[PDB]
C-alpha cells in the first residue's frame, strides 16, 4: 500500500499557472472518480480541514514490541524515525511505510529527538541524560552526557548553534552544538521539567514542569534569567509548542486540558481546547496551515484543532488502545504518525474523496 | 547584488468587471481591472461593434477587489478598490486631469485586527449597498469593515468582529448585500464547522446564511434571518433583484433560493448530490451541470446568465407565481465561450465576459424565435498565463538585415488554458519586409503623393536639385517637365481630394495635376516648413513669417493671416478634425509654437486664437489653456479619426500629448502620454500615415524610430524599429509591388521598399500571433538546427476508470453524473514559416502521463564538430492517485528533416525520438549540464550521458521534497523545491561527482529560478508564491554563510505577479552583463538589469524622492509596494516603473528633484536612458 | 534563441567559480568522524597541496 504525493503535487503545479489561488480552484467532487484531483494542503490554504488525516493507512510496530515515545520526519520527508523505549531508532519509508533499517542508539529510553533547522543534524537525548548528535545518514558524530537524569525535550535555536534541554532535575541547560559546553543553568521548576521549547526566531525558552506553583516559565537563553512564570496549568504541563508564526504558545497538561496563548500577552488565554476525556499527552502544529494542529491523549484518543473553533474539528477516540507520546507531521502536511505507549505507531492521510467513513476509527460498519 | 526592474510588457489578464459611470453621469463605461491594471472602455455602435478604450491606469498594488458606488450629489461613480492584506481607496475620475483621483485611503493592517494569523489568506472583498447606504469590506476573513456613506462625502468607519457577532460567522465563503431592506441587509454565506470533499461521510450540512441589519447610526447589527443546514459545497451567493428578491446560493453540485418568509427552494444539478446531502432537493431536468467555479450576472430580474467552468453559457430562469415566489428553475443552454473570471451587463443586450485565461469577449444576446443566443462581438487579447516561454530566431528577415550583428529573436509563449490555451508568437520590434532596394545618395526628404488610392509619384529632395520617381509596375526617374527638379523641395503633398499635388519650394508654391502644372506664384526669408491640411495651406519662412495658401475653386488663393507678432514663430502645424472632440462637419485649426515657449491653436480659418500654453517646451503632465521646440504634429487617430494626439519635438525629448475634452475657448485639455523613446533642409521626424497593412498611425524617424499606431480599439501602441539603424525620411507607399506599404531611407543612403509582415498583428502592446490551439499548452521548446518549436499540449477528456493496486475499475454511476476530467498530453511540432502544426509530426503520450517538464538541450555528439547537439528532453509522471506509485518516462527528441510529402511542404521536418524508456520515479525537472543530462527523478538528482540510443548514469545527489525547476551553467546546476527553497550544486567532470555547494536554509515554496549574470558576480533568481523576487548570492567569506552553506539573499523584489519562466539575453559598463527577462502568470512580461553600484545609489535616491514627493494613484506607497513578503529585507533592486515617473515629469520638476537629490537631471537621464537603451531587445 | 548560444557565459569568469575553486571559507569538518555526506572532491589533494587530512570538509 502507497501514499504517493507526486501526483498531487503534480496537480498543483498545474493548476499554480492558471489559478490565482484557491477561489480559482475548481471544487473536487464527494466521488471516487475524482482521485487526480486533489493537491497536497498547501494547495487548498483555506480549507485546512482537508489535512485532518482520520484516514488510517498503516500500522507500525518494532520487533521488540516496546513503547515508542518521539516519531520525527526526516527533514525533507524521505523516511521516519522512531524513538523507542529500547534505544532503538526504526527507520520507515515516507512513501511506502516499510522498516528500511534499525540500529540501537541509545542505552536508555529515547524521550527527545529533534531536527536542526537546516537539515544536517538530528539530536536525540535519552533517559540516561546522555545527548548525542546524528547526521542525515544516521551516523553519530559526537555523545556527551548533559543532565545526570531524565531528559525530556530538546529544541534548536533558529542557527543551530545553541539547543535547550529539559530534564527531571528540575533545570534548563542551554549548550553551545559546536563545543558541547553549557553556558546557562535554569532554575526556578521545583518538580521534573517535562517540555521545553525554543522561540521559532526570537531568543526565548518557554519551559513545562511538573511544579504546580511554576507550571510554565520563560527564559532569556543568553543572559540566564526568567522573564515570567505562567500560571497555565494546575496539574504537569506535559507540551509546549511554539507555532512558527512567533505568537502562539501551545500547551497540552495532565489535566485534561490544551491551552494557547499569545507570548506577548500572557494575562490571559486565547482558548481552551476541551474534548479530552482523558489527560492530554501529546500535540503538534501543522507544518503547512498555521492554525491547524492535532492532539494526543492518554486513552488513546488523536484529536484536531483549529485556533478560533471552540470544538474539535475531527478526531478519533480510539486512534490507540494506549497513552500517545509523540506526534508528527509530514513535511508536505499530508500524513500524521503518532508514537503511542501502546507499542505502535501509525501513519494517518488525508480522507479520499466519496469513502464512507465507516471504519473503526470514524464510524461503526 | 544591485540590479533594476523593468517591465517590458503590461499584464493582459482581466480580473474584475462593472458597468459604471466612470467618467459622467450621462453614460455607464465598463470598468475592468486585473493585476495592478485598470482599464475604462467604451462601447462603439459603429466600426457592428467594438469596446474602445477610453482610459488606463497602473498602481503600484494588486487589486484584490473592485465596486462601485453613488455618493451624495457626484458628477460620477466613485471606485472602491481593495488591496492585499487591508488597503480600501475610494478613486474617483478627475474631468480636469484625465487621471484617477484618490478620495480616501483606509487602512486596516493593524496587528489586533489580524488575531495572531501572519499568513493572511483572504483578500480583502470589498461589498456595496444597492441603495448606496454603505460599504462592507471583509478584512481578514474576521474584521467586517463598514464604511457609510452620507445620505467629507464618507462617515467615520468602524469594524465589526463578526465572531462575537450573536452566533459565530467563521471562514465565510461569500457575502453580498440584499435589495428590499430599510437597512443595509449584509448576507453572509459562512460555514461555521468547517468541511471538505473528502470528510462529508461525517460532516455534510455546515454552511449557513445570516442576515445581519447595518444599523448605521446605532453601530448595531442585529441577526433578522438565518438558516444553518445548506449543503456543505455552496460557493457563492447572489442577491436577486427587488421585485423577486431573495438571496440565490450556488453550490457546487445543486442550487438553491432563499428567501426571508417562504420555505427553501432547492435543485439537484447532478446525481452526486446523493448521500452528499441531507437538504431537500427537486431533481431539475435535462440539466448536468457543475456551479462550482461559475461566474453568474443578472441580466433582467427572473433571468440569470451563469459561465460555467469550461466556458458553458447557461440562461437560469426564475420561474414564479403571481406572488413572486420562486417554485421552479429553468436552464437554457446558450453558446460556448471563453474561460471567464468576472461577469457584467452591459447596455442591455451585451454581456462582457471579462477573462484572464484567453481573449476577454464582449457578448450580444438575442431572444430567439424566453431563449437566448449569444454571439461575439468584440475581443480583447488576452496573452494570458504565462507557463513558459521560449526564445526563437524568425523565419523571415530581410537579406538587407541579414547580416545585422544584433540577434534577431521572438518570443513565443504558453499562454491561456484549456479550450482557450494558445501560443502567443512576441516581438517587440517591426522587420520591414523589404521588396527592393534602392541606393539614391543625397536625397535628404522624401514625399509620396497619389496620382490621379495608388501613388503615382515620388518626389526626392536634394541639395540643390529634386528627383521625380514616377511609381507604377514599374519605378522610372521623371525627366519630364511640371515638376520643379532645379531646386530643393521644401514639401511635396495632395491638395483638394487627392486629385492634385502640391509641390513646396524655397522660391514658391506651385499646384500640380499629375505631371502637368497648372500655376506657380512665387512665394516671399526662404520656405523652411509647410503644412497641408484640405485647401488651406500655411507656408513658414526662416524668419517666422506666416503665409496662407487656400485652394479656391481650382486655383491656390492668397490670404495673410492675422498674426500679431510678439514673439518669433518656430514652426507650425495643421489638423483636421473629423471627431468633433475640438468642439469649441470637419474643422480646421493650427497648431503654432511661438519663440518665447507659448503654444497657440487657431481656428483655421479665421486664425481665432483657441487654446494657449503659457509654458510649453518644459513638457508639463498637463496642458491647460491660458526649449527650442523643433517639430509638432497634430493628428486625430482611432475609428474615425477619434483620438486626436499631439507629438512633439524639443531638446532631444519627445512630447506625446492625449486630447480629452474638458469644458469661446477650445474645450479640450492634453494629457501627456508615458513613454520610452529616445531622440538622443527641415526634415519632419513625425510622418502621419493611413493604411499601411490597415493602419493608421505616426511614424516617429531619428535615432531610435517608432511606429505611434492606434486602432479602433483607442489603446496607443509604440513599436520599435531599429533593424535597420536610424531612419530619416519616411513616406508611406501603395503599389502594384507594395502594397499598402512604405517607404524610408536608411542612414547609408539606401531607399527600401518594404511592406509590413502580415502574420503578426500590431493592436497589442507588442506586435503579436496568437494561435489557437484548443488545448492546454504547458511547455514550449525551440529547435535550432530545425528551426522549430516542440510544444506539449493536453487535452480534457472525460475519465471512466479508476486505477488501484494493477487493475482499474469502470466508473458506473447514474445518468446524471459529472465525469471528472482526465489530461491526455501531446507533444505537437509548430513551424515558424507557416504558425499552423506540421502535419504528422505529433507524439502521443501514455493514458495518464503529464507532461512535467519538456527543455530543448544541447548534448554531447561525435557527428556534430561542435561539441553540442541541441535535442529536446521532456519528462512526464503517471499521473493516477496518491494510492499508486508515480513514474516517469524520460524523452529525448530530435527533429530532422526528411523529404516534404507532395503537396505539404511542412512535412519537411518530423520527430524522430532517440531515447523513451521508463525511469525509476516521476521525472519532475530536466536541464543539461556540460552535455550531460540533468533529471531529476523523484527525491534524487541524476546527471545522464547520451550515447547512441541509451542514457548512462555517471553522478547522483539526494536533493529535498519535489524539484520542480532546475537550471545550470558552467557545471552550476541550481535546483528548486516546491516548498523548501533553492539548492546550488557542483559537477566535477574529472570526478564524476555531483555536490551540494549551498542552500537556503528558510523555507520558501519557488515558482521558478533563473540565472543573474554580471560583469564577474552570479546570482540566483527566485520567483516564489508570495509573488517576490530574491536574488542570492554564494558568499563563503560572509559571516551570514556560515561556511558558504548558506545562500545569502542579496536583493529583494516584490514583483506584483507570479513569474513561473525566465531567460537572458546580453546587453543591447554592460561589458559582461545580461538581462533576466520574465513572463507572468497575468500575462506581462519583465527584465531585471544588473547595475553599477554608484548608479544604484543614485537611482535609488532618486526613487526615494519620486516616491515621497509624486502623488500616486489609489494613494498607494511605491516602497511599500516593492517591500518583499509584506503582503530582514534587502532592498537591491529598483524600481524602473517608479523611475519611469521621471521620464514623464517636467523639465522644471526634473530640475528641482535632481536639485534636491543633490544631482543633475542630464546626469540622472543618460543613466536612465541608458537602462532603457541596453534593454531594447526584441 | 538557444540561451547559450544568444547569449554566452564561456568569456565570464565568476567570483563564485573561483570560490570553489580555491575553496573560500572551507571550514574545517566538525566532530571528529562526521563522515560528512555531499562534499565535493578537494582539489588541492589532487595536486597535493591540502594541509588538512581527515579533517578536511571535502572528500580525498
Ligand atoms: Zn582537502
Amino acid at each position: 500500500k502507497t501514499i504517493d504525493y507526486n501526483p498531487s503535487v503534480i496537480k498543483y503545479l498545474e493548476n499554480r499557472i492558471w489559478q490565482r489561488d484557491q477561489r480559482d480552484m475548481r471544487a473536487i467532487q464527494p466521488d471516487a472518480g475524482y482521485y487526480n484531483d486533489l493537491v497536497p494542503p498547501i494547495g487548498m490554504l483555506n480549507n485546512p480541514m482537508n489535512a485532518v488525516t482520520t484516514k488510517f493507512v498503516r500500522t507500525s510496530t518494532n520487533k521488540v514490541k516496546c513503547p515508542v515515545f518521539v516519531v520525527r520526519w526526516t527533514p525533507e520527508g524521505r523516511r521516519l524515525v522512531t524513538g523507542a523505549s529500547s534505544g532503538e531508532f526504526t527507520l520507515w519509508n515516507g512513501l511506502t511505510f516499510n522498516f528500511e533499517t534499525i540500529l540501537q542508539a541509545h542505552d536508555s529510553p529515547v524521550r527527545a529527538m529533534t531536527w536542526s533547522h537546516n537539515d544536517m543534524w538530528m539530536l536525540t537525548a535519552d533517559h540516561g541524560g546522555y545527548v548525542k548528535y546524528w547526521q542525515s545518514n544516521m551516523n553519530n558524530v559526537k555523545m556527551f552526557q548533559a543532565h545526570k537524569e531524565a531528559i525530556r525535550e530538546a529544541s534548536f535555536s533558529p542557527t543551530d548553534n545553541k539547543f535547550a534541554t529539559c530534564s527531571d532535575d528540575g533545570t534548563v541547560r542551554i549548550w553551545d552544538f559546536l563545543r558541547c559546553h553549557e553556558e546557562r543553568i535554569l532554575r526556578g521548576h521545583g518538580a521534573d521539567v517535562k517540555c521545553v521549547d525554543w522561540h521559532p526566531t526570537k531568543g526565548l525558552v518557554v519551559s513545562g514542569s511538573k511544579d504546580s506553583q511554576q507550571p510554565i516559565k520563560f527564559w532569556d537563553p543568553k543572559t540566564g534569567q526568567s522573564l515570567a512564570t505562567l500560571h497555565a496549568h494546575k496539574n504537569t504541563v506535559m507540551e509546549v509548542k511554539l507555532n512558527l508564526n512567533g505568537n502562539w504558545l501551545l500547551t497540552a497538561s495532565r489535566d485534561h486540558l490544551c491551552k494557547l496563548f499569545d507570548i506577548r500577552n500572557l494575562k490571559e488565554e486565547l482558548q481552551v481546547f476541551r474534548g479530552h476525556k482523558k489527560e492530554a499527552t501529546a500535540v503538534a502544529w501543522h507544518p503547512v496551515h498555521e492554525g491547524l494542529f492535532a492532539s494526543g491523549g492518554s486513552d488513546g484518543s488523536l484529536l484536531f484543532w483549529h485556533v478560533g473553533v471552540e470544538k474539535e474539528v475531527g478526531g478519533m477516540e480510539m486512534a490507540h488502545e494506549g497513552m500517545i507520546w509523540s506526534l508528527a507531521w509530514h513535511p508536505l502536511g499530508h500524513i500524521l504518525c503518532s508514537g503511542s505507549n501502546d507499542h505502535t505507531s501509525k501513519f494517518w492521510t488525508r480522507n479520499r474523496p466519496g469513502d464512507k467513513m465507516r471504519d473503526r476509527y470514524n464510524l461503526n460498519l | 547584488m544591485y540590479a533594476v526592474y523593468k517591465q517590458a510588457h503590461p499584464p493582459t489578464g482581466l480580473e474584475f468587471s462593472m458597468y459604471c459611470n466612470f467618467f459622467n453621469n450621462s453614460e455607464r463605461n465598463l470598468v475592468v481591472a486585473g493585476t495592478s491594471q485598470l482599464y475604462v472602455y467604451r462601447l462603439n455602435r459603429d466600426a457592428r461593434e467594438k469596446l474602445e478604450l477610453a482610459a488606463s491606469f497602473s498602481f503600484f498594488g494588486n487589486v484584490m477587489s473592485m465596486a462601485s458606488v453613488q455618493l451624495a450629489g457626484a458628477k460620477r461613480d466613485a471606485l472602491l478598490l481593495s488591496f492585499k492584506d487591508a488597503k480600501l481607496s475610494v478613486v474617483e475620475y478627475d474631468p480636469g486631469t484625465h487621471d484617477l483621483k484618490t478620495l480616501s485611503l483606509h487602512y486596516f493592517e493593524e496587528p489586533e485586527l489580524r488575531d495572531g494569523f501572519v499568513q493572511n489568506v483572504h483578500t480583502p472583498r470589498v461589498r456595496v449597498d444597492p441603495d448606496g447606504r454603505c460599504a462592507a469590506m471583509l478584512v481578514y476573513g474576521t474584521r467586517l469593515v463598514v464604511l457609510p456613506f452620507r445620505r467629507s462625502s464618507f462617515l467615520p468607519s468602524y469594524i465589526i468582529d463578526v465572531r462575537a457577532l450573536d452566533e459565530k460567522l467563521l471562514n465565510i465563503i461569500d457575502l453580498q448585500f440584499l435589495h428590499g431592506y430599510y437597512e443595509p441587509t449584509l448576507l453572509i454565506l459562512f460555514e461555521p464547522n468547517q468541511t471538505w470533499p473528502g470528510r462529508v461521510a461525517v460532516r455534510q450540512d455546515t454552511c449557513s446564511i445570516v442576515a445581519i441589519s447595518l444599523n448605521i447610526t446605532q453601530k448595531v447589527h442585529p441577526v433578522i434571518w438565518s438558516l444553518t443546514s445548506l449543503p456543505f459545497d455552496c460557493t457563492q451567493a447572489l442577491a436577486v433583484p427587488k421585485p423577486i428578491g431573495g438571496v440565490v446560493v450556488f453550490a457546487v453540485n445543486s442550487l438553491l433560493y432563499l428567501n426571508q418568509s417562504v420555505p427553501p427552494y432547492g435543485v439537484a444539478l447532478n446525481s452526486l448530490t446523493t448521500g452528499t446531502t441531507a437538504f431537500p432537493l427537486r431533481t431539475q431536468e435535462g440539466v448536468r451541470i457543475t456551479l462550482d467555479c461559475a461566474q453568474a450576472t443578472f441580466i433582467s430580474y427572473d433571468k440569470m446568465v451563469i459561465s460555467l467552468k469550461g466556458g458553458e453559457i447557461y440562461v437560469l430562469t426564475l420561474i414564479t407565481d403571481g406572488m413572486r415566489s420562486v417554485r421552479a428553475f429553468h436552464f437554457d443552454k446558450a453558446a460556448a465561450s471563453v474561460l471567464t473570471t468576472s461577469m457584467v451587463t452591459m447596455e442591455p443586450g451585451y454581456l462582457f465576459l471579462g477573462s484572464r485565461l484567453g481573449n476577454s469577449l464582449l457578448l450580444k444576446y438575442t431572444e430567439k424565435l424566453a431563449t437566448y443566443s449569444f454571439e461575439v462581438c468584440d475581443s480583447i487579447l488576452n496573452i494570458g498565463p504565462c507557463a513558459n516561454a521560449a526564445v526563437g530566431e524568425p523565419a523571415f528577415l530581410s537579406e538587407e538585415f541579414q547580416n545585422s550583428p544584433e540577434p534577431d529573436l521572438e518570443i513565443v509563449v504558453c499562454s491561456g488554458h484549456g479550450k482557450n490555451g494558445a501560443l502567443s508568437v512576441l516581438q517587440k520590434s517591426i522587420r520591414p519586409q523589404v521588396v527592393t532596394t534602392f541606393e539614391l545618395p543625397g536625397c535628404y526628404d522624401m514625399w509620396t503623393v497619389i496620382a490621379p488610392r495608388r501613388h503615382g509619384f515620388l518626389i526626392l529632395s536634394r541639395e540643390d536639385s529634386t528627383m521625380i520617381l514616377q511609381t507604377g509596375q514599374e519605378i522610372m526617374e521623371l525627366d519630364t517637365s511640371g515638376f520643379a527638379t532645379q531646386g530643393p523641395t521644401v514639401f511635396a503633398g495632395n491638395i483638394g481630394d487627392n486629385r492634385y499635388i502640391v509641390q513646396v519650394s524655397p522660391l514658391g508654391i506651385r499646384l500640380l495635376e499629375g505631371v502637368n502644372q497648372l500655376h506657380f506664384i512665387p512665394v516671399d526669408a526662404p520656405i523652411v516648413q509647410c503644412a497641408v491640411a484640405d485647401p488651406y495651406v500655411v507656408i513658414m519662412s526662416a524668419e517666422g513669417h506666416v503665409t496662407m495658401f487656400l485652394l479656391k475653386s481650382h486655383r491656390l488663393a492668397l490670404h495673410k493671416p492675422p498674426l500679431h507678432h510678439q514673439s518669433k514663430v518656430i514652426t507650425l502645424c495643421l489638423y483636421r478634425d473629423l471627431s468633433g472632440m475640438f468642439t469649441t462637419e470637419p474643422t480646421h485649426w493650427c497648431l503654432l509654437v511661438r519663440e518665447n515657449g507659448t503654444m497657440e491653436i487657431y481656428q483655421l480659418p479665421d486664425w481665432r486664437l483657441v487654446f494657449l500654453v503659457k509654458n510649453f517646451p518644459v513638457g508639463q503632465r498637463v496642458l491647460v489653456d491660458s526649449p527650442l521646440v523643433k517639430e509638432v504634429l497634430l493628428v486625430a487617430l482611432g475609428s474615425r479619426q477619434s483620438r486626436p494626439y499631439l507629438l512633439v519635438h524639443v531638446d532631444q525629448e519627445l512630447l506625446i500629448y492625449e486630447a480629452f475634452p474638458h469644458d469661446g475657448n477650445l474645450k479640450v485639455r492634453f494629457k501627456k502620454v508615458p513613454h520610452n523613446i529616445n531622440f538622443r533642409g527641415r526634415v519632419a521626424r513625425f510622418r502621419y500615415f493611413e493604411d499601411i497593412y490597415g493602419y493608421s498611425g505616426v511614424f516617429i524617424c531619428g535615432p531610435s524610430p517608432h511606429w505611434l499606431l492606434v486602432t479602433g480599439r483607442g489603446a496607443l501602441r509604440l513599436h520599435p524599429m531599429a533593424i535597420d539603424g536610424p531612419v530619416d525620411s519616411f513616406a508611406p507607399f501603395h503599389n502594384v509591388n507594395c502594397p499598402r506599404g512604405f517607404l524610408y531611407f536608411n542612414r547609408q543612403g539606401e531607399l527600401r521598399i518594404s511592406v509590413l509582415p502580415a502574420y503578426l498583428s500590431y493592436d497589442a502592446p507588442w506586435p503579436v500571433r496568437k494561435i489557437p490551439l484548443r488545448c492546454t499548452a504547458h511547455y514550449v521548446a525551440y529547435h535550432v538546427e530545425s528551426k522549430v518549436y516542440a510544444v506539449a499540449t493536453s487535452t480534457n477528456t472525460p475519465c471512466a476508470r479508476i486505477p488501484r493496486m494493477k487493475e482499474f475499475e469502470t466508473i458506473e454511476r447514474d445518468e446524471r453524473y459529472i465525469h471528472p476530467q482526465q489530461e491526455a498530453f501531446s507533444i505537437q511540432l509548430i513551424s515558424p514559416v507557416s504558425w499552423e502544426a506540421i502535419p504528422n509530426a505529433r507524439i502521443e503520450l501514455q493514458e495518464w502521463e503529464h507532461v512535467t517538464c519538456m527543455k530543448t538541450v544541447s548534448l554531447r555528439s561525435e557527428e556534430t564538430v561542435s561539441g553540442l547537439k541541441g535535442y529536446v528532453a521532456a519528462g512526464t509522471c503517471l499521473m493516477q492517485g496518491e494510492e499508486v506509485t508515480c513514474r516517469g518516462r524520460i524523452l529525448i527528441m530530435d527533429v530532422i528533416e526528411v523529404v516534404p510529402e507532395p503537396g505539404q511542404p511542412l512535412t519537411k521536418n518530423k520527430f524522430k525520438v532517440l531515447y523513451e524508456k521508463e525511469q525509476k520515479g516521476p521525472v519532475t525537472a530536466l536541464c543539461h549540464c556540460n552535455g550531460h543530462l540533468v533529471s531529476a527523478i523523484g527525491q534524487k538528482i541524476f546527471l545522464w550521458s547520451l550515447r547512441a540510443s541509451e542514457l548512462t548514469g555517471m553522478a547522483f545527489i539526494d536533493t529535498q521534497l519535489y524539484i520542480h525547476q532546475m537550471i545550470s551553467v558552467k557545471n552550476f546546476i541550481l535546483a528548486a523545491d516546491v516548498m523548501k527553497s533553492i539548492s546550488l550544486l557542483r559537477y566535477q567532470e574529472e570526478s564524476k561527482t555531483l555536490s551540494l555547494v549551498s542552500r537556503d536554509a528558510k523555507p520558501l515554496e519557488v515558482y521558478s529560478v533563473d540565472f543573474m549574470v554580471d560583469n564577474a558576480q552570479l546570482g540566483f533568481l527566485v520567483s516564489d508564491r508570495d509573488r517576490n523576487l530574491m536574488v542570492y548570492m554564494y558568499l563563503p567569506e560572509a559571516k551570514e554563510s556560515f561556511g558558504g552553506m548558506r545562500l545569502l539573499r542579496r536583493a529583494d523584489f516584490h514583483v506584483g505577479a507570479h513569474v513561473n519562466t525566465f531567460w537572458r539575453t546580453p546587453c543591447r559598463v554592460w561589458e559582461n552583463k545580461h538581462i533576466t527577462w520574465f513572463a507572468t502568470l497575468d500575462g506581462g512580461i519583465g527584465l531585471l538589469l544588473p547595475m553599477q553600484e554608484k548608479t544604484y545609489r543614485r537611482l535609488l535616491m532618486l526613487q526615494n524622492a519620486l516616491t515621497t514627493m509624486l502623488p500616486h494613484h489609489a494613494g498607494l506607497n511605491p516602497r511599500a509596494f516593492r517591500m518583499l513578503h509584506v503582503d530582514n529585507a534587502v532592498r537591491n533592486v529598483l524600481d524602473g516603473e517608479l523611475l519611469n515617473r521621471y521620464l514623464y515629469l517636467s523639465t522644471m520638476e526634473r530640475s528641482e528633484l535632481a536639485k534636491k537629490i543633490g544631482t543633475t537631471p542630464d546626469i540622472i537621464l543618460d543613466d536612465l536612458l541608458e537602462t532603457d537603451r541596453v534593454t531594447a531587445h526584441f | 534563441g538557444m540561451q547559450e548560444i544568444i547569449a554566452s557565459v564561456d568569456h565570464i569568469k565568476f567570483d563564485l567559480e573561483i570560490a570553489v575553486e580555491q575553496q573560500l571559507g572551507a571550514q574545517p569538518l566538525p566532530f571528529p568522524g562526521m563522515d560528512k555526506s555531499g562534499a565535493a572532491v578537494c582539489e588541492f589533494f589532487l595536486k597535493a597541496a591540502c594541509g588538512k587530512g581527515g579533517m578536511c570538509p571535502f572528500r580525498h
